[PDB]
RNA sequence: CCUGAGUAGCUCGGAAAACGUUAUUUUGAGUGAAUCUGCCCAGACCAUUGGGUAAGCCUAAAUACUAAUUAGUGACCGAUA
RNA sequence: AUGAGCAGGUUGAAGGUUGAGUAACAUCAACUGGAGGACCGAACCGACUCUCGUUGAAACGAUAGCGGAUGACUUGUGAUU
RNA sequence: UGGACCUAAGCUGAGGCUGAAAAGCGUAGGCGAUGGACAACAGGUUAAUAUUCCUGUACUUACAGUUAGACUGAUGGAGUG
RNA sequence: GGACUGUUUAACUAAAACACAACUCUAUGCCAAACCGUAAGGUGAUGUAUAUGGGGUGACACCUGCCCAGUGCUGGAAGGU
RNA sequence: CUACCCUUGGUUGUGUGCUGUUCUAAUUGGUAACUGUUAUCCAGUUUCAAGACAGUGUUAGGUGGGCAGUUUGACUGGGG
RNA sequence: GGUCUUGUAGCUCAGUCGGUAGAGCAACGGUCUGAAGAACCGUGUGUCGGCAGUUCGAUUCUGCCCGAGACCA
């Protein structure tokens, strides 16, 4: 569900949408709940040595990030009571605050087909397939959708985790072992047989259309101002300035340094994981 | 360091002359091999090794 | 460098004698079987009183390994297990069983245990030899909910 | 029998050498002996022969000047110095 | 990161709202509510435009608007590159 | 009120990882207000002061003994903060 | 032409430049691509392809047409060296 | 038949180079558990995905103004 | 650090117990059709790229100068 934004100024228009962050977000009144709370500190896209690292990302306000526990394994053989559905400033998905019965609370992903108030078990145990539960992949047959699921031991789950992520079962290796997981964005892996799953869409599958329309909204959101490659500073930028703006050469247009990043294979093969890789939407591994 | 904490030997700073025969620098530095070794009274602790000191380590018996 | 495979053969050419080909930082040379002896000058004094430490090593050896297969069939490695009626949350590394080998009394190294990980639920049993002529079995004994 | 052992020879590129690296030495890397006509050297290396037995070195003296002290000296200055 | 001004008048939305209505529909109106890189306009800021100086009170400011002034607004302190 | 206390941004820093000499990262800890918290509000006073000094009104941890009184309670958990 | 409101040459250049916007192309299966230092680590960020970075224009709307000789990329089977 | 010169096809293999694999007993690891310690940078033991492929140390390269030391001749009825 | 190679007509090609030139198209002539595309045959082109070895008849079996091809420091 989506709710249009009329400006209603006198100069300028705005066609601009916004999720209504009422129905599939709780606590619209934002009031920092004080159970699980991290502060954050930030250095404005600068790094631990001072320096930035990250350009065009900055001028955010503060985030509360919730304490998520992508493992699932904290506590065993209770089931988890939803207490809400909570914002997440830091992702796109949101956040769920589950409580296990047996005295603690944690942050996990819910995604499409559970909401507020199932009762969802975390174990290795061969039990129920439903979203924000956890079972490996060797009690799930081929043709289904997973998410929220790692590659190294207790590496966290860090792979495949956003809205409308999925990753296909298609069996697995020859050996008995690395179940073939067809991943978001058409690359497919070798996952291991023995890692847990979260199956099912991450919920809020209509988060794919929206518009920005106002630079705060934008400013917020990460990517600051992008700033064209032509009429730069001709010094740090080979195009920029001078009379006659000159079209942009330099065929694959490279980043404003000695690499290469357009269309050329820029893929990072030293990893404990790397062996465990099918396709990158280019090549094999 | 770029030494190995087995050997705080200076890297060899000489010169790397190309067809231009020119005096840039080159430095040399100490061979770094992780492997294991095995330490006495409990803890089996495991440094950095030179290859040219593993060669008299080795042959003197340092396994 | 070793130079005497001393009372075990490493299925090579290395024999019960003072003989060995180099084999790099593997079973040949990171397992302490292969006892190292002064290379300094080994000549004619280290040589031979070494090769007679090797016999009576081997002698000592069938004695110690009868003694160790008793004291592992008597006094054997035990762990538990968390389960839920047939629900598997397991989880094994060789590192327990190191400790409980260097509890028992004796600095035994990460070499006489060794597994991969596993995963299971009730009620099984793993056995790992220690010697080549009078090999041991280990009863390790889980005990599941 | 001892006179130094990853040690003397070399060696993938450099340097100390008149030598920007050709004899000597060199390793960051691969290597490698002799217990002295052996071994290193004889600007590749050796035969007679010749230089020496290295691979640990101790050592005020010739290698600085006053860092606190002493003493005198002056084709030294002259408040733009 | 920690705390600060937006007086006053304002668009008065979206969300929903109630009955009427209708075979069931469809359709009608209105308000709770306050949304803005929202409006005019002061606190505060801007030199965007014309004039002054072109060796001024000014090593950058004075005036007239305009623009932000409820946010891409205007900030102080401490600190990071 | 800053500190006696607490941290945000941030820093030192036993170590330690890492780096020719130098030190970078950074843990245990502690520092660091622009903030939070514990405890004084009006009248009068000089040639220079005021909630501060006094008057009146009074807080805090309550201090040692003490009677009386009573299961208080952090090293551990939760909430306001 | 720019969507607009806006920002940069404080102190002669505020815009058809730039900037949110949309169209979008490209890289990345995480120890990400991009990046700070050499190095740990770290931002990116513990974000996970619906996220970030870089390329080009430019709101709202049509698409972006023709074309690889070569380069950059992806795919091909057989090399000299 | 006794030997040599060649010749083209091939088993077991080798003088020649081609590689592929079973394991970790090495190595990589902002992989993790235990401990130091209730220590973010951390260390010991460990297993884990590979696996001596590759990395490291050395040599050797290349793409690669992102930057340097720089070069950017002269005569020419002013010079290009 | 460069050692792998073919040339034959207007274009394109290969060479048996080493023995031996060739269309197709453009097009010269002819054939089809009241008319014809399309199509069908025969006119035509070559020191067999040029130089030197091989043997029962080398341009063919071979080597060489000028461009070639598929994991390159």
């Amino acid at each position: 569900p989506i709710k249009k934004i009329i400006s209603r100024s006198n100069s300028g228009i705005h066609h601009s949408t916004v999720i209504d962050y009422k129905k599939l977000l709780t606590t619209n009144k934002n009031k920092p709940e004080k159970s699980l709370l991290v502060t954050l500190k930030k250095h404005g896209g600068r790094n631990n040595q001072g320096k930035i690292t990250v350009r065009h990302q900055g001028g955010r306000n503060k985030r509360k990030y919730r304490i998520i526990d992508f493992k699932r394994t904290h506590y065993d053989n209770i089931e988890a009571t939803v207490k809400s559905i909570e914002y997440d400033p830091n992702r796109s998905c949101f956040v769920s605050l589950i409580t296990y019965a047996n005295g603690a609370k944690s942050y996990i992903i819910s995604p499409d087909g559970i909401k507020v108030g199932d009762k969802i078990l975390a174990s290795e145990h061969p039990i129920d397939i439903k979203p924000g539960f956890s079972m490996p992949l060797a009690f799930i047959p081929e043709g289904t959708q997973v998410h929220n699921i790692e590659l190294h031991p207790k590496g966290g789950g860090q792979i495949a985790r956003s809205a409308g992520s999925y990753a296909r079962i298609l069996g697995q290796d020859e050996t008995g072992k690395y179940v073939i997981l067809q991943l978001l964005s058409g690359e497919t892996r070798k996952f291991l047989k023995e890692c847990r799953a979260t199956v099912g869409v991450v919920s809020n599958l209509d988060h794919n259309l929206v518009v920005i329309g106002k630079a705060g909204r934008n400013r917020h959101r990460g990517i600051r101002p992008t700033v064209r490659g032509s009429a730069m500073n001709p010094n740090d930028h080979p195009h920029g300035g001078g009379e006659g703006r000159s079209p942009v050469g330099r065929d694959a247009p490279r980043t404003p340094w000695g690499k290469r990043h357009m269309g050329v294979k820029t893929r990072n093969m030293k990893k404990a994981s790397t062996n465990l890789i099918i396709r990158n939407r280019k090549g094999e591994q | 360091a770029k030494k190995d904490q087995l050997t705080l030997r200076g890297p060899l700073y000489g010169n790397n002359r190309s067809h231009s025969k020119t005096i840039t620098r080159r430095k040399w530095n100490v061979n770094l091999q992780p492997c294991k070794v095995k330490t006495a009274d409990g803890k089996t602790t495991r440094i950095l090794v030179s290859t040219r000191t593993l060669r008299t380590l080795k042959k003197h018996n340092r396994l | 460098m070793k130079v005497i495979l001393k009372q075990d053969v490493s299925n090579l050419g290395k024999r019960f004698d003072v003989v060995d080909v180099k084999d790099g930082y593997a079973i040949h040379f990171l397992f302490p079987k292969k006892l190292a002896a002064p290379l300094t000058k080994k000549s004619l004094q280290d040589r031979d009183l070494f090769l007679k430490k090797q016999q009576e090593h081997y002698e000592i050896n069938k004695a110690l390994s009868h003694k160790l297969k008793e004291v592992i069939e008597q006094t054997e490695l035990h762990f538990s297990l968390k389960e839920h009626n047939g629900r598997p949350y397991g989880s094994i590394i060789t590192k327990q069983i190191i400790n409980q080998a260097h509890t028992k009394g004796m600095a035994l190294q990460k070499f006489m245990f060794k597994d991969n990980v596993r995963l299971g639920f009730g009620d099984h049993e793993i056995t790992l030899h220690i010697f080549e002529d009078t090999t041991a079995v280990l009863k390790v004994k889980v005990t599941p909910d």
